[PDB]
């Protein structure tokens, strides 16, 4: 490829390989079981 | 480069003791000085208060006096020395010059030619080197002479 | 992931027991399959890449070990340090954790020195030339390099080799104390009664072996005693007599007892004695106590007219110099008098003072790292201010620094105290090492501190871009399979 | 027993010789004494063995990464 | 403990909603971690929290991903489920902090702020020197001087 | 010497060797700190 491409285009950008461009992504994942349906007591 | 608080918080809606918030004149601010500024209780505006205690400019002035005391106090705890007034003859070679008063000239280097550059102002002398000068009457030296470390001697740090 | 295949390499030490369940440290400290030859070409054995530093007796530490990390068993820690440890040293040693020490080149130097002290009478010329005639050393440096730790290590080397050792783990317990009594039988001197009592206690239990053999050459044989109690025949017995009493009696007893203890120490000329004081520079100037205003001494009728201000205004009276503390008096007496080449002071400095830059506000009480620091703000020069030979200590060089950080992180993770199952959130070792270097300046206390703070780094992007690349590679693999 | 001070591996030997050669050219900051030079060489070799450890732990970590 | 006075309790969710400003302020989180580490106990919930919040902060100026309309509402419900997970991961932490802090204060002979429980020592809320002369929630009269939770020697 | 049980090897020859070995080792050590710009110092520190 053109030396120009490898000088200017070889960095991470919203074009090339962006880190997530959006709010509210999945930060933390783990392998866990499901909780019971409606574990919260309705109250007061 | 101090991290401490130098500004009194601005008056607003009443602050209460919360996560993340404490009362304005709470005992934990300014080392408990806030006692001086405090009108305790549900103050009845119409009939009661002491006006100066809610005034921004006055309050801030008081706080500033307190900060000044703190600094002064720490600058004096920082001294190990007295100023003695010694006649021109008897003084070490570095002070035989003229020494401009404070804030008069450029901060001044003690001896550029001998490779010492430091404020002459803040140079401190040992009571033991000035012994002959300060207590001539005494005969026998009152303070025993400083013992100094040979920096050419083979000692534990030279690996021998 | 070779987890369920993992067995545990059977326990010889306190240290080997410090390992948490595999599930906790698995990704954080990676497993590997090692194929050796027994009865079949392999039998797959799963080992961990990292293991806690060895647990080594002071006699086993060699020249070859400098800049490496070694561990101290928990019970050796109990044996050798009933006083405590140096100021912050214990912050690296929570209950589950292994107890590590970086063996520095100065550590090796003092280890050699102590090992000679053990039989000093033979080595007298060697020793005297090693300190250049002074009585031992004072170690000095910036805040938060190895000083208190180095002192800890010296206590370890000395007490493992069975030498009688005074250890004052923090000098501030004396000079900046709870309170200050005038000493009972020494006119014009003072005590720190709480410091003194606790000292008399731990000193006794640390050296008890040797101190029970010690016979008293000068102490009165008449000491006041309660019914059913025994006249001390040992130095140990004496120290015991010092601190075991109901208060207030303890207070006067401790005065007498400290005076006679030091009088006994200075009278022993054949048995090597190592005195380790952390923060000597506190003993060489004034304590923070001030002489009582003389009107407390004269008795009074009314405040109305005595010509007295004590109730009206506070005022400062001259500070009590530490040399007028009865204990420090004892020590100074041993330093300054010649004809005591029995005694070795390996001593330390503390720069733990509150920060002051030319303005001070008021410290926020929630966020204050310095609340337990001293108020000092006055300069200390070990050359002019002590009779000891000064030795200087710097920050870690990179060789020390790396070994130390590797320990803090990996042996932390092995003990279940670190990222654990979340290991993929923090960056790799090299990056952490480089960055913590930049932040800390390689100052040891700074390294400890920033190692903890690493939890909060915002701007580290490594695992993000790695994760991204691993993903891309997996999806190309899945497109080639298809 | 005793440990030997003198270089243990061929690696140590080689680096030790290098340090000597640097000392003879009088470059800044190089230890004049042989003991210091030993400490230096041991420490260096140990550092490189560490670096190799971190690289291995990385190659293994790369396979068990979550995504 | 220096801050002794009666206080106002805020529901956990509003405390967490302060994000970087307080709940996740780096400075605060680090000395929580210090407390745990010193007690010789892993700080997992703190680390989960720090992870979630770290990332919250990183993307906090971006717009949310574009939503396509669905009769299912699977997207909306999955976003919600993830969100309440994170909320709960942090409730657990918030609980841990109050828990361990109270326990540690019990070991250090510390007196808590007014109307505060310390499990082994003060079961009903501890109070001394309140602006109001009775214990607020018991409605029982307070003794002078302030009640002591610990035996005298120090 | 002291563990051999004093069963004569001509024990005097053993003690002669001992005194000689000692003499040379001292000489060599002290020489190691004195000679050659002190380059070998740590031998003296270690073994003296
Ligand atoms: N294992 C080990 N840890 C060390 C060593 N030096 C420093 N550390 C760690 O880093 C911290 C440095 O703190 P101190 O050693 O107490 O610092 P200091 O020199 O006494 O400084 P000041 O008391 O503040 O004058 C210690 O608490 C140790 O945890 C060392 O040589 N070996
Ligand atoms: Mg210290």
């Amino acid at each position: 490829t053109t030396a120009e491409h490898k000088q200017q285009d070889q960095f991470y950008s919203p074009e090339n390989q962006p880190i997530s461009l959006h709010r509210n992504n999945i930060s933390y994942m783990e392998d866990v079981g499901r909780s019971v349906k409606n574990p919260t007591v309705p109250g007061l | 480069v101090s991290t401490g608080e130098f500004d009194h918080p601005p008056f607003q809606f009443r602050q209460r003791h919360t996560f993340n918030t404490t009362p304005l004149h709470d005992a934990n601010r300014f080392g408990g000085r806030t006692a001086y500024l405090r009108e305790i209780g549900p103050v009845n505006i119409k009939k009661q208060g002491r006006r100066f205690k809610k005034d921004p400019r006055t309050v801030q002035f008081n706080v500033d006096v307190w900060c000044a005391q703190q600094t002064l106090r720490k600058r004096w705890k920082q001294r190990d020395w007295e100023v003695i007034e010694i006649p021109f003859r008897l003084v070490p070679r570095e002070q035989q010059r003229v020494i401009p008063e404070l804030y008069t000239d450029i901060p001044q280097m003690t001896d550029p030619a001998r490779n010492d550059f430091s404020n002459i102002r803040n140079k401190v002398y040992d009571r033991e080197e000035l012994q002959g000068v300060l207590f001539p009457a005494a005969g026998a030296m009152l303070y025993p002479p400083l013992q100094r470390v040979d920096k050419q001697a083979m000692t534990l740090d030279k690996y021998l | 992931s070779l987890a369920a295949m993992y067995m545990r390499p059977p326990v010889t030490c306190y240290t080997d027991a410090c390992e948490a369940p595999v599930a906790m440290w698995d990704g954080a400290i990676p497993l590997k399959e090692t194929r050796k030859l027994k009865n079949g070409v392999p039998v797959r054995t799963v080992s961990r890449t990292y293991s806690h530093p060895p647990q080594l007796t002071p006699t086993q530490l060699s020249f070859n070990d400098i800049n490496s990390m070694y561990c101290v068993g928990n019970d050796e820690l109990i044996q050798f340090f009933p006083e405590g440890l140096g100021g912050r040293v214990f912050q690296t040693m929570p209950p589950g954790h292994p107890r590590g020490f970086l063996y520095r080149k100065e550590t090796h130097l003092l280890n050699l020195f102590v090992d000679k002290v053990q039989h000093w009478h033979t080595k007298r010329s060697v020793l005297s030339s090693l300190t250049n005639g002074r009585t031992g050393f004072i170690v000095d440096g910036p805040t938060g390099c190895g000083k208190s730790a180095l002192m800890c290590q010296v206590v370890h080397f000395a007490r493992s080799r069975n030498i009688v050792t005074l250890y004052v783990p923090d000098a501030k317990v004396w000079t900046h104390g709870e309170w200050c009594w005038p000493s009972t039988i020494l006119p014009g001197f003072f005590d720190a009664p709480d410091a003194a009592r606790s000292f008399l206690k731990y000193f006794a239990v640390a050296n008890r072996a040797t101190l029970t053999s010690w016979k008293l050459r000068c102490t009165p044989k008449d000491l006041p005693t309660e019914q059913g109690e025994r006249q001390p025949q040992n130095l140990y017995e004496l120290c015991e007599w010092g601190h075991r009493a109901v208060a207030p009696a303890s207070i006067d007893r401790q005065s007498v007892c400290v005076k006679f203890l030091m009088d006994e120490l200075s009278e022993e000329k054949k048995l090597p004695v190592v005195i380790v004081v952390d923060g000597w520079n506190l003993f060489s100037h004034e304590t923070h106590f001030r002489y009582p205003h003389p009107d407390f001494l004269r008795g009074l009728a009314s405040f109305n007219e005595s010509s007295t201000d004590i109730d009206l205004y506070p005022q400062e009276l001259p500070r009590i110099p530490a040399s007028r503390l009865s204990f420090v008096r004892g020590l100074n007496k041993m330093i300054l008098s010649g004809d005591d080449p029995n005694k070795f002071f390996i001593t330390c400095t503390t720069r733990d003072f509150k920060p002051f830059d030319g303005i001070s506000g008021f410290p926020n009480v929630e966020t204050d790292r310095f609340a337990n620091s001293l108020d000092e703000y006055a300069p200390y020069d070990p050359e002019k201010d002590s009779h000891f030979h000064p030795i200087q200590i710097g920050n870690f060089d990179e060789y020390e620094y790396r070994s130390f950080l590797r320990f803090l992180i990996n042996s932390g993770e092995l003990a279940g105290l670190g990222w654990g199952p979340l290991w993929h959130a923090s960056s790799d070792f090299e990056r952490k090492l480089y960055k913590i270097g930049f932040l800390s300046g390689r100052n040891p206390q700074g390294v400890v501190d920033h190692y903890h703070q690493e939890l909060v780094w915002r701007y580290d992007y490594q695992r993000t871009r790695q994760k991204q690349y691993l993903l891309k590679r997996r999806m190309e693999g899945m497109s080639r399979g298809a | 027993m005793q440990k030997l001070l003198s270089p243990r591996t061929a690696r140590h030997a080689r680096l030790f010789r290098l340090a000597g050669k640097l000392a003879d050219s009088g470059s800044p900051g190089v230890p004049k004494s042989d003991g210091e030079r030993l400490v230096w060489v041991n420490s260096h070799v140990r550092r490189d063995k560490d670096i190799s450890l971190s690289q291995e732990e990385e190659r293994i970590r790369e396979l068990m990464m979550p995504l | 403990n220096t801050f002794l006075t009666s206080s106002v309790a805020t529901p956990p969710i509003s405390v967490i909603r302060t994000g970087p400003k307080w709940w996740a302020d780096p400075e605060r989180m680090v000395r929580q971690k210090l407390m745990y580490f010193t007690l010789g106990v892993d700080q997992l919930p703190l680390r989960r929290t720090a992870v979630i919040q770290r990332d919250l902060q990183r993307f906090h100026m971006c717009k949310p991903p574009p939503r396509v309309g669905d009769s299912t509402g699977y997207k909306r419900s999955r976003a919600a489920q993830l969100n309440t997970w994170y909320r709960r991961i942090q409730y657990q932490e918030y609980h841990m902090q109050h828990l361990f802090t109270r326990h540690v204060w019990g070991l250090l002979r510390v007196y808590p702020g007014n109307t505060t429980k310390i499990q082994g020592k003060a079961d009903d809320g501890y109070v001394g020197y309140d602006s109001v002369p009775f214990h607020r929630y018991n409605r029982a009269p307070l003794p002078f001087p302030a009640r002591e939770l610990y035996e005298r020697r120090k | 010497m002291q563990g051999g049980g004093a069963r004569g090897t001509e024990r005097e020859v053993v003690e002669r060797l001992f005194r000689d070995v000692v003499a040379l080792r001292e000489e060599l050590i002290e020489e190691s700190r004195t000679r050659f710009g002190g380059r070998m110092r740590v031998l003296w520190l270690q073994e003296a």
